[PDB]
DNA sequence: ACGGGCT
DNA sequence: AGCCCGT
């Protein structure tokens, strides 16, 4: 996820 | 065919 | 017939 | 530690 907590995706 | 983590 | 991307 | 797709 994020980041943070990429995406998704990417 | 989608990217979103593999792109075919 | 397919695995990616930083805070 | 943190998710999830379409031709
Ligand atoms: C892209 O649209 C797509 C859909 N289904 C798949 C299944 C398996 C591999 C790649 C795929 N790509
Ligand atoms: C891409 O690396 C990747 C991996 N697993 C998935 C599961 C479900 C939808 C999309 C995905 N993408
Ligand atoms: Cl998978
Ligand atoms: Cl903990
Ligand atoms: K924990
Ligand atoms: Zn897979
Ligand atoms: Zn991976
Ligand atoms: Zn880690
Ligand atoms: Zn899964
Ligand atoms: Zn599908």
């Amino acid at each position: 996820t994020x980041p943070g907590v990429t995406x998704p995706g990417v | 065919x989608a990217x979103v983590x593999a792109x075919v």
